[PDB]
């Protein structure tokens, strides 16, 4: 697995084990310069002996290392030294295999500070927003069906724009209805009270629920009327698709008691709690 | 003949709603346009 990072933590840990000792020996390099208020100095000497409790900790570090190994040993990378003398001059490429990563380390700070953005205007330098192709909404929810125990279904029998349901453990099921691109004028109800399969004769809307799905479906109308970006409609229908996925549970009630009303949900900051109160 | 007059409906209303699309394409194409007058 992914534990092995942790062990580069337990490298940081022995580094102290040293420095500890060195934090020891340095305190006892001296005596009191000038105490004039307590004797603590002397317990400040325990004081450093008390963090090299922490390298006693490290060996309890271990308890939690050591998941699995993975067959295969050295991962397939001393491979190419298996190669004769005239392989070696190699060793770029895994040079550019950390390269690479940082390379898109660096992306990942340097696109999450793209997050404040300066583009002052957005007009007047320039084109048709809305899809042409009706190829890129069956991308997209291939894109969306690409995510696991979610699944989704559209047949849009209107017309051109699109028509999509999606599922989820309950029966909760979503029914949106928007243009070409980006989600708009969605609906949610639950337990077969829309039944957009055959309902009545097709895919119905009803605009209806028991009172207590209302709530959800107006947050979700907001929710996209609101990450509504300029471009990147794949990224706008991904983020609607998380912030759908965040209602998979309806377990937990955080900052107030269960009791407040009928339910509670507001999470469009990518976690949910007690509505009514944001 | 019902089913033969059935399409001459079903294909005239998928024209409609072609219509309607095209439409709501040029009606989308002039909101924008609505927007630059600064009167």
């Amino acid at each position: 697995g992914v534990n092995l990072e942790a062990f580069s933590q337990a490298i940081s840990a022995i580094q102290a084990l040293r420095s500890s000792v060195s934090r020891v020996f340095d305190c006892l390099k001296d005596g009191m310069r000038n105490k004039e208020t307590l004797e603590g100095r002397e317990k400040a000497f325990i004081a450093n002996f008390q963090d090299n409790l922490h390298s006693v900790n490290r060996d309890l570090n271990e308890l939690e290392r050591l998941s699995n190994l993975v067959g295969k040993p050295s991962e397939n990378h001393p491979l190419h030294n298996s190669g004769l003398l005239s392989l070696d001059p190699y060793s770029q490429l895994l040079q550019a295999y950390k390269w690479s990563n940082k390379l898109q380390y660096h992306a990942g700070l340097a696109s999450g500070l793209l997050n404040q953005q300066s583009l002052k205007r957005s007009a007047n330098q320039m084109t048709t927003l809305v899809l042409p192709p009706q190829y890129v909404d069956d991308v997209i929810s291939r894109i969306d069906r690409m995510f696991p125990e979610m699944s989704i279904h559209l047949s849009r029998p209107n017309g051109t724009s699109a028509m999509l349901l999606v599922t989820l453990g309950k029966v909760l099921k979503v029914i949106v209805v928007m243009r070409s691109l980006f989600i708009d004028r969605t609906i949610v109800k639950g337990y077969n009270e829309s039944v957009y399969t055959e309902d009545g004769k097709l895919d119905i809307w009803s605009k209806s629920s028991y009172q207590v799905f209302q709530k959800v479906t107006d947050h979700a109308t907001t929710a996209l009327l609101h990450y509504q970006l300029p471009q990147m409609p794949d990224v706008v229908v991904r983020s609607f698709m998380t912030w759908l996925r965040s209602y998979i549970k309806l377990f937990q009630a955080p900052c107030q008691r269960c009791g407040k009303f009928l339910q509670d949900g507001l999470p469009p900051t990518w976690r949910d709690f007690r509505t009514l109160e944001a | 003949r019902n089913q033969q007059l059935r399409a001459l409906q079903e294909e005239c209303d998928r024209k409609l709603i072609t219509l309607r699309d095209e439409v709501s394409i040029d009606l989308y194409e002039l909101e924008e346009e609505y927007y630059s007058s600064s009167s």
